[PDB]
């Protein structure tokens, strides 16, 4: 139960289309569960705006037993 | 539901005479109402490719989209004088990235 590396790529793996960067980031994976999240900062489009939001739950840090 | 149909308005392309070419467009947009819909237009003179998310109601370029819940976009000319004019509509998510002839 000790944090641990992976890698998501938007499109490639959880299948989100509608997110314009990033392609990917790292998010991490914990049996072992999650302790602490962390937000990630997003951009996308509406129509053609683009807009910038932090998606909160994207990145683990801490895990608990 | 709101579809994502590629917003990346009027662009020079390399579309030429294959049978189907691909939006080079970088971005994929999520439309802002729920009725719309992908179209992507091919005006010939150099060549400009132009894919909005557009409403079936509502005309564009004074023309109207008949096939617009097509789940793959198809091009067909529209006859505008002076030039070379295709155009087409999608009901699917980002129809319009694969443009066929």
């Amino acid at each position: 139960c000790c944090l641990r590396p992976l890698y998501i790529d938007f499109r490639k793996d959880l299948g989100w289309k509608w997110i314009h960067e990033p392609k990917g980031y790292n998010a991490n994976f914990c049996c072992c569960v999650s302790q602490d999240l962390e937000p990630l900062t997003i951009v996308y489009y509406v129509g053609r705006k683009p807009k910038v939001e932090q998606l909160s739950n994207m990145i683990v840090k801490s895990c608990k037993c | 539901f709101p579809q994502l149909c590629k917003f990346c308005d009027v662009r020079f392309s390399t579309c030429d005479n294959q049978k189907s070419c691909m939006s080079n467009c970088s971005i994929t947009s999520i439309c802002e109402k729920p009725q719309e819909v992908c179209v992507a237009v091919w005006r010939k003179n150099n060549i400009t490719l132009e894919t909005v998310c557009h409403d079936p109601k509502l005309p564009y370029h004074d023309f109207i989209l008949e096939d617009a819940a097509s789940p793959t976009c198809i091009m067909k000319e529209k006859k505008k004088p002076g030039e070379t004019f295709f155009m087409c509509s999608c009901s699917s998510d980002e129809c319009n990235d694969n443009i066929i002839f």
